[PDB]
């Protein structure tokens, strides 16, 4: 691989780099230099890598989605034919998307989730393979479709397990992972009422914690309870 | 509109 | 090229999608490839050209910014060593933003420049020239500055000559010239008395014709107008 | 701040 030349050390210095200049897909491919170093990553570390991919990802689903509706209109009634080119580029970044989130659940699978022993670690890569998956499953319409939904869920199933036995209901990836295994439910296994139910039964527990926690870890916790509320409000 | 993950 | 198996008129189209897709990088391959089936650009094609490289670019030339402020820095009295990094990464992100710009260079001189014979397209094309070599200018450092400078000049005085005699002074390409121009007089030559004086003279010789412009004129010279105002309330 | 160019 082209940073298996440069120091971990330096491959994480630059990737703090990149974010300042917002500079994501570099910022990702020292990140992924850094996890094929073989070493764990420290807690700073998976959330480097996890805002890499979060935000190079990010882009393609957003431009995805413009092509998408682009060529879901063409094909309405009375739309003028204008020929593959449409289609032909909504696969072209359909098959990028899905080259990014292959390589990341293969760095989750070579092997950051195996040697991840600690609850923090491993909910943290856990909650990541079922938002690949997730990712993945936005843009499934074959065969697979289902066996893809399945492994997002499978995946978050075994965060949220591992979460609710060893951390406390206001931990932020907890309530991270809460928050998009309820978008999962909502917008990908058609499943609205276990969206909703997981949401607010999150949100509540974490209400109840909160009294444990310094300013700081509160401030931490409120935001993301925030986004559970702000998807409560747009789903019911 | 928007679904919020993160 | 990659894109030498695709029609031209299948590229232009996917510009115009990857542009509504915020594809940018992808919107430039395209119209490199438009460009290199050889016939001539319509106004409408050497927009798209200029908006795809000048994305491209523009995010190239704010992530150097960045880099190059945190070098400056890091050379600062009682800043710490922290080794080759920062000069490291800015020197990749300069060299591919150079790249960009000897890529857009390259179409201009092979052969868009010679081909066009119209007022509109040749200073557009020269204003282009002007445009990238005032981008490498900001970059360059070693025995070849003075020699950017000179051909960012030279471009930039060939499209000027030919805007004064061929256009009006309201025509939006003839503004956008003038105004470039005047940041290259300010920010690269050293020769802030100049820019003012251009921005000032451009300003009131359009001001002095938009009597002569249907509404929808006026809107487009107003608005490159007003850029000109900006600068010179920033630089006065 | 910003100087405009086109
Ligand atoms: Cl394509
Ligand atoms: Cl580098
Ligand atoms: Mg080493
Ligand atoms: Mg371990
Ligand atoms: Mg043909
Ligand atoms: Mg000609």
């Amino acid at each position: 691989g082209a940073m298996g030349s440069m120091e971990r050390a330096s491959l994480i210095q630059k990737a703090k780099l990149a974010e300042q200049a917002e500079r994501y897909e570099d910022m990702a491919a020292f990140m992924k230099g850094a996890v094929e170093k073989g070493e764990e990553l420290s807690c700073e570390e998976r959330n480097l890598l996890s805002v890499a991919y979060k935000n190079v990802v990010g882009g393609q689903r957003a431009a995805w989605r413009v092509l998408s509706s682009i060529e879901q209109k063409s094909n309405e009634e009375g739309s003028e034919e204008k020929g593959p080119e449409v289609r032909e580029y909504r696969e072209k970044v359909e098959t990028e998307l899905q080259g990014v989130c292959d390589t990341v659940l293969g760095l989750l699978d070579s092997h950051l989730i195996k040697e991840a022993g600690d609850a923090e670690s491993r909910v943290f890569y856990l909650k990541m393979k079922g938002d690949y998956y997730r990712y993945l499953a936005e843009v499934a319409t074959g065969d697979d479709k289902k066996r893809i939904i399945d492994s997002a869920r499978s995946a978050y199933q075994e965060a949220m397990d591992i979460s609710k036995k060893e951390m406390p209901p206001t931990n932020p990836i907890r309530l991270g992972l809460a928050l998009n295994f309820s978008v999962f439910h909502y917008e990908i296994a058609n499943s609205p009422e276990e969206a909703i139910s997981l949401a607010k039964t999150t949100f509540d527990e974490a209400m109840a914690d909160l009294h444990t926690l310094s300013e700081d870890s509160y401030k931490d916790s409120t935001l993301i309870m925030q986004l559970l509320r702000d998807n409560l409000t747009l789903w019911t | 509109g928007m679904t919020m993950s993160v």
